[PDB]
């Protein structure tokens, strides 16, 4: 009765509390009544339900301080029921917790706890934990005393207290502080995927030792250096409860021989002993690194040791071993055999969303000036990782701090806690240690989920239809192109002039299919080929296929070609190093992996034919300048958040744009809002981009796209048939 | 009761203030402003 | 097993290899089965460690030891013959090898079926169907692939019941059934680990999915069946079997299936090799490969080894312009070598494939070689019928469709320009089909809509090449 499953939650508010729906009509309460949560140990919390539309119709979702308050881990179940008879309390009193509150002084009221509590309307219940941020700390506070019982709602009008010895924590009662799923940013999709192979065997073990279906005994995480595999093991063994021993190469391979077997057998032997455990082993390379790399006794004994470790995990029950390397084929091939580290997961490099999330995360504690964008330096930081990141932030951090300390002379043990709280990190701090930071994945492969939509492209209407029963057809009726006989096509290729949205097309239609982006630009291949290094290609395959469902886009299959002479060529035929490795993983590569192959091209007549051969790249579409309706379309899209003023004639502007293509209007669209905010700036020394802006905009803007080339494009689509 | 319904004003508040195209378009805008004011 | 010996110090590896030895024969009769025996005693050229020098020669010694360990068998696994040391395969030790292979879709079915013996399937799953699916997958992936099913099921369930105790209840369990949802979706989170080796099996293709070419059918008849099942002719008329044909002809008339469809015919396995995996051995300077798939072909025997696009060299040398050097090169002549020391008594018949005969090394066509030729015309009309008809044996077509008028009309087109045709076709009822939801049959306004589109993909010009070169050849 009233028992639903524990979820994490979206919303950050502690005193909050999400419900689906149906569970606001069946429990009859409004939304924004007050609650009651009944956890373990004969404990409760009052929280706020408010509704959304994420929310699963048998799920609560609550962030970890209410979790902890009800001493509940995700996955378990608890009771709602609700108590509208909740009054406003009088007096409060709110002690820190030592574990937090050191190396600080000031009045911890002013700072943390009165615009906590400030006309905040927070349901709170004596023995509560709570955290304020701020300062560059995070303090978390136990309600101790308060004249209501057991629980009450805090009033603008009510006394809060903060007088006596901090709190010593309880050792059943685990930090707020402690790593957890929210400290955790992009590569979302890689966490849940671990969540769903581990949590099962060690929330429920008498489930898996009872039945015949064995549990997976390792995962093997891999990726470049600071991409949070070690945060993702300890969240997962936080979150579940299970005891976490850590291992890493340079503490096994500093020991001597006779050591650093018997040290790795413990570490077993511990795990058991305190199972449900994960043992985690980081830089997995430095203890079993391929056999081939290695000329040393000491070493080669101690990969026969870790392997028959691995074996003995049959009858260490309910012991998992996961273990972090930069490349799944840098280590001993027979640890990834079956049993032993036979699931592996690419957690790889945060896209611009990811690294998004990863400086609001690591900014949570940071009092930003108003002047702070996290979103531009997301889409800069382009090859960083969040190690990279975390570094940004901590190093704005000291350069706002060096700036007011030098002015302010307070030397102590102590740091004022007033002192930190006023002190905001503005772009400056932000923009300087930015040009510091040196990206670690400069030039490594990123998977990144396109954020472009169909209402982003304008015209090219039926292609936007061919692109679906190409793309989701074969998976969505896949009734009948079985009962038809139908082959899918494996891959589609573009041609056309440059800038008509060849790009956009595949981003799109892997948007809506909700599958990953992979895309590969010309300088690869080129590299690829003039290094000889044409085994790259399979590791380009290979991330598709682990990524599935995915859309790998070739851009610049010509880019070889040119190169290669071109038009004049040299003594040898269309193969190469680079196309034979591409043809050759497109040929082995089944449609059932749900991997979409979309190339594109400006010289279509330069394209091995092989290519275009069936069971490849078969489709050909042609993608030409846009027509009258479809640059219009394109000048609405372009500006459809943008303050255009009634006097803006878009149809005239594109009867004038005739030999303009997509990108050239997109062009005049930002040069006409540019010179609208010109103005602006102007008449202080506007409201609305006006028929003057769009019209002085046609003055700098030109084709990009000239009558030869348009000639040689259409007489190519017309050779095609 | 009336005090939940308080709360209830407060929790709804910080939930739009956490999920908030007028203010990007302003950003953007005052970004620009100030780049033209300086060249 | 290789880890258990190997993690052991100098002095206590050697002691332990010996004691299994000792105790086998005591509890004689008895089996030693030695797993990863790579890991014990590779190749002496990967290593040079006094320990594992040692450990070489003291398994060596007790192998010998066996003619006194009455009853005692030693079985080994290894991933290739050609990683452990040599010295073990002679005379006695290790004499006797197995080729365990990869099971085909038949024997991923059986093994589908024995590892879900004991669960409960709903009436929507279909093993036949995964087989198929399951392509590059071992026997390892398939049960992996079973318990991630199985699990997905109990998940679903486990979560509704809430049913928390130290034991499982067996009617919880035995009302547990699992679906086709649960499979498809164990299947995408499966990852089959030999997807990337050599996959040697008997084709599906028959003589049914070709059409036209009666006369080429029976050619391949009389080359490949007859030496095998007559022998007793071939003997007393001093005939010598012709060792491979080479076929030559326009792209897209059937080249590959009229290799495996003889392969199916002769219960043969076929192994397919491409024109770009012929190029990566030219680029990469790594011809000696030519020498495994050879070796392969004798292990699998009776086999049929096609090699496809065989000028796919020549043609990356320049092809019409080409350079200094002649015909010749690294991979070619490996491929020449081993067909030169192959003999007929291994049941190894080879079969080749060229767009550009007039480009290919003349030495494959001697005798020895490649030495008969098979020309491959475009299809005409009456094959033109059969060709469409056997590209839609399967597929649900109308009965108002008119499909020796097709014939009629495509007189330029090949097999490959009729097959997407009829692909077309159904593209265009699939779409019929899927719109009356938002049709049970392709009708023949499909066929003449898809008509619009469909090109022949091979002109004059090039016929006249093939029509030369086959004149010149008489
Ligand atoms: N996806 C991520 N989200 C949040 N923080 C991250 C992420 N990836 C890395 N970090 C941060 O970067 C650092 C990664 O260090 P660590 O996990 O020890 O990596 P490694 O295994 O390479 O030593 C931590 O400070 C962590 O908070
Ligand atoms: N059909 C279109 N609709 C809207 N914008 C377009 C279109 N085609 C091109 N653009 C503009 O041109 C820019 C480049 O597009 P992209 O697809 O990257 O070109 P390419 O594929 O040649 O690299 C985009 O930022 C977009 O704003
Ligand atoms: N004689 C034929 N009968 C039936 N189908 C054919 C014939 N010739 C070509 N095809 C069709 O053309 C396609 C390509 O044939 P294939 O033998 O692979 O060509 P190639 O030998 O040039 O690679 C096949 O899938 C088949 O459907």
């Amino acid at each position: 009765p009233n028992r639903l499953i524990v979820d994490e939650a979206i919303n950050e508010d502690n005193s909050v509390v999400s419900l689906s729906q149906p569970k606001m009509d069946e429990l009859q309460l409004f939304r924004g009544d007050t609650v009651l949560l009944k956890g373990k140990k004969r404990r409760e919390a009052v929280c706020i339900v408010l509704s959304d539309d994420t929310c699963s119709d048998e799920k609560i979702r609550m962030n970890r301080v209410v979790r902890n308050n009800l001493r509940v881990r995700l996955g378990d179940v608890i009771s709602i029921q609700p108590c509208p008879d909740v009054k406003y309390g009088k007096r409060i009193h709110v002690l820190p917790i030592d574990d937090t509150v050191e190396g600080i002084t000031g009045n911890l009221f002013e700072v943390y706890l009165k615009p906590y509590f400030l006309e905040a309307y927070r349901p709170i219940r004596k023995g509560d934990i709570f955290l304020v941020r701020g300062g560059m700390r995070a303090v978390e506070f136990k309600v101790v005393e308060t004249d209501p019982s057991p629980y009450c709602i805090v009033a603008p009008d009510t006394v809060i207290h903060c007088e006596g010895e901090p709190i010593k924590r309880e050792d059943e009662e685990e930090s707020l502080n402690e790593v957890g799923y929210d400290d955790i940013g992009g590569c979302r999709k890689q966490l849940a995927q671990i969540k769903e192979m581990v949590e099962l065997p060690l929330r429920h073990p008498a489930l898996f030792k009872a039945i015949g279906v064995k549990p997976p005994r390792g995962i093997l995480l891999y990726g470049p250096p600071g991409t949070g595999k070690t945060l993702i093991a300890r969240a997962v063994a936080n979150e579940t409860g299970a005891f976490f021993f850590l291992i890493n190469g340079p503490e096994i391979m500093s020991k001597l021989a006779g050591e650093s077997e018997s040290n790795l057998r413990k570490a077993f032997e511990e795990a058991e002993k305190n199972a449900p455990a994960i043992i985690f082993i980081d830089e997995l390379d430095a203890i079993a690194p391929k056999r081939e790399k290695t000329h040393g006794e000491v070493e080669r004994r101690i990969v026969s040791q870790l392997l028959t470790l691995m074996d003995g995990l049959k009858q260490r029950a309910h012991v998992i071993v996961m273990a972090a390397t930069n490349r799944p084929n840098s280590i001993d091939p027979a640890l990834r055999r079956f049993g032993r580290f036979d699931r592996e997961v690419d957690i790889g490099i945060p896209d611009a969303t990811g690294r998004l999330e990863i400086l609001q995360i690591h900014t949570k504690n940071m009092k930003l000036a108003d002047d702070v964008d996290l979103e531009q330096v997301a889409n800069e930081t382009h090859g960083h990782v969040g190690a990279d990141l975390a570094a940004l932030c901590s190093e704005a951090a000291l350069q706002a701090i060096r700036k007011k300390m030098d002015l302010i002379d307070l030397e102590d043990e102590t740091i004022d806690a007033e002192v930190m709280n006023s002190l905001a990190v503005t772009m400056d701090d932000f923009r300087w240690a930015l040009s510091q930071s040196n990206p670690s994945a400069l030039r490594e492969t990123v998977v990144e989920v396109p954020q472009v939509t169909w209402e982003d492209i304008g015209g090219l209407e039926d292609v936007k239809r061919e692109l679906q029963e190409l793309v989701q057809y074969p998976v969505e009726h896949p009734d009948k192109f079985l009962k038809f006989g139908m082959t899918p096509s494996k891959g589609v290729l573009f041609y056309g002039p440059p800038g008509c949205g060849k790009t956009l097309l595949a981003k799109a239609i892997a948007n809506e299919c909700q599958a990953n982006f992979i895309s590969i630009k010309g300088p690869e291949l080129l590299t690829m080929w003039f290094g000889e290094s044409e085994a790259n290609v399979r590791e380009i395959f290979d991330k598709a296929r682990q990524a599935a469902p995915c859309v790998l886009f070739f851009d610049e299959l010509d880019s070889i070609a040119k190169a290669r002479g071109g038009n004049i060529g040299d003594g040898g035929g269309a193969a190469d190093r680079v196309i034979n490795q591409i043809l050759t993983e497109m040929d082995g590569m089944s449609t059932k992996k749900n991997v979409f192959i979309i190339g594109a091209t400006n010289r279509p007549d330069i394209i091995d034919p092989a290519i275009l051969r069936p069971g490849r790249l078969d489709q050909l579409i042609y993608i030409p300048l846009p027509d009258e309706k479809s640059r219009v379309a394109i000048l609405k899209a372009n500006l459809r958040k943008s303050p255009v003023a009634k006097d803006v004639d878009l149809e005239f502007l594109a009867k004038m744009t005739n030999g303009f293509s997509g990108a050239d209007l997109t062009e005049i669209c930002q040069r006409a809002c540019k010179l609208a905010i010109r103005e602006s700036i102007e008449s202080e020394i506007v409201p609305e981009i006006r028929r003057d802006h769009f019209e002085e905009a046609m003055r700098f803007a030109r084709r990009s796209v000239s009558d030869n080339d348009i000639r040689k494009y259409e007489m190519f689509a017309q050779t095609l048939q | 009761t009336n005090e939940a319904q308080m709360a209830a004003a407060a929790a709804l508040a910080r939930l739009e203030q956490k999920q908030s195209s007028q203010d990007t378009i302003r950003n953007q805008v005052r970004k620009e402003l100030q780049a033209e004011a300086t060249v």
